[PDB]
């Protein structure tokens, strides 16, 4: 009914770890273009949106679509019995199966996982600004500033980023130059909750780079790449 | 003043 | 009067690491013929062995049978201090530990108070196991820890092809199928077996891991299950687990 | 009014983190000579000295004497936001910390009014153990296990007691060097709570001179490259 | 859960 | 446990 087959085990087990924290419970939406999943934290002040397309995977089978309601943290812990060298595997649909076939031991692992019921339009927009730097940088900067305050204000212009922020210690400022890449059609100022932000860069791992978009007045987007897989974009909605 | 998701999704 | 030196006394920071959280206190034998341990876990549920042979001490001295109380965390504390190559020497009311550093003039010589115990020595008698599995050390600690995530008991099934532990839980369930293959997996086995045995009790036994980097699991029904541990070329690590 | 540059930026990370659990508060004496930082422990066992004198920063500029009083929790936060590689410059109701790594990060840290406090006399002491820092760091940390005060007897011997037994560490005279300077040998008692806290400076020295005499504060003092030193001042029981 | 003296 | 005041 449905079968992926990941050699690259340690991808499944570095995505979960990005959402397990930030997201409980989410569907996993099964189909033959892959695996998405899309889920807004407790808060409903971030959303994650999760896509690993058919192609990634070195095997995939799915002959029908399938809502697979998963507790994240449930699903990380069998993840972490699976090793970083192992060939992970997808099955199902009232549970849902995860082998772990061990790359050069004579070990196969057979989890089954209950499911539970549980029961967003992203609209395509353009970003006044994007900036794609480092994202153990961006990872950095959002820990750095979460010693000085909640918030961060990140101010976009033609030379390049400032992040900023201010609480009883002082205020501090982060700037990048210029890889730091930034696509500027118009200044962006927007200011966000750090403690979402550190959330994100959970992450990092999954990817070297990390792209930001950014509008007034609309969410921003923190892009993770996924090999050449999908992506992990986390939505974060601003301040004021 | 911090804002949700749905608000603008 | 007892005097042993030890080379390689990490063998003995090890040792105390793998006992320590199972065996607060357990009465040393000191013998002619070596160093025994024996002794239960509070809840009874577990006997741990330790034998270590006076041949794989570099010098051995003992000209009375001696049984000093030992508190293991007490003892495990001491053994903290000594560097992962120092040469120790055990020389003994009190146990005094040398720590002899192998680089540099540091010489660490601890008196540690012993206290009476009377540890009533449960007889083990050998006898002929269905199955024995011989194993990688880091791979059976790997299977239990990862199975404590699922729940609080593995089913062990061993059958000619291989051996499968299997725990439930309510996040679902595992199963770990190991068939037979240094990094090999062997299994001597005359009955298969099928035995349950309390996870909790299997991750301390782990706590062995560094002393060898292979396990042997002795099996049978209605009896304990053996997770030995060999040390060097000294002697063992012996736990036993009852089944449930 | 004030601007050190400093290459080697991790050196002030690891002077904050030396200080910052044994020191809540302290003022940095600030002049052309470089920067002074003279402050006792709350329970004024233990009194730290820095120096770091401006011929050690890249770049220094003093007009005044400043005396900026720092809590040094919120200090050693933002220097927990400064690479290990990065150029660390102070500048002076605020200081201001710049790291440069491309990326330049800007902190403002409000400073507090801080009055206070003593002078350390110049003094020849009985016995002088040099030995490496990380042997003083597990030596002081494994006795810790044992009991809560060492008796030092100068070879150099650290013996402690307590409820699981007792233990002696001997060090023996041989970088990787024990050196002993002695005239008289001396056996001196003290808390080795404090001596954990002094050891937190083990990163930035290879090793530690101990200065002893009967009846004076024990010195642990590490030294700061070419620029300075760190000296820990122990009152003995 | 059996013990170990039921056995030894 | 002395004080640092009463020797400097």
């Amino acid at each position: 009914m449905f079968e992926a087959r990941l050699v690259q085990g340690s991808i499944l087990k570095k995505v979960l770890e990005a959402l397990k924290d930030l997201i409980n419970e989410a569907c996993w939406d099964i189909s033959s273009s892959g695996v998405n999943l899309q889920s807004m934290d407790s808060s409903h002040v971030s959303l994650v949106q999760l896509t690993l397309r058919s192609e990634g995977f070195d095997t995939y089978r799915c002959d029908r679509n399938l809502a697979m309601g998963v507790n994240l943290t449930s699903m990380s812990k069998i993840l972490k019995c699976a090793g970083n060298e192992d060939i992970i595997t997808l099955r199902a649909a009232d549970t849902l199966a995860l082998v772990f076939e061990a790359p050069n031991q004579e070990k196969v692992s057979d989890y089954e996982m209950k499911l539970m019921d549980l029961d967003l339009g992203i609209p395509e927009q353009e970003y006044s600004c994007v900036v794609k730097m480092p994202s153990g940088e961006f990872a950095r900067i959002c820990r750095d500033l979460s010693h000085i305050g909640d918030a961060v204000v990140i101010s976009c212009a033609k030379d390049g980023v400032k992040f900023s922020a201010s609480g009883e210690l002082g205020n501090g400022n982060i700037k990048l130059s210029q890889a730091v890449t930034i696509e500027m059609n118009e200044p962006v100022q927007l200011t966000f909750a750090l403690r979402y932000l550190n959330f994100f860069t959970k992450a990092t791992p999954l990817s070297s780079t990390v792209t930001l978009s950014m509008s007034a007045d609309v969410p921003l987007v923190v892009e993770y790449k996924i090999a050449d897989m999908g992506h992990l974009k986390y939505y974060l909605a601003p301040k004021i | 003043s911090q804002r949700c998701i749905p608000e603008f999704f």
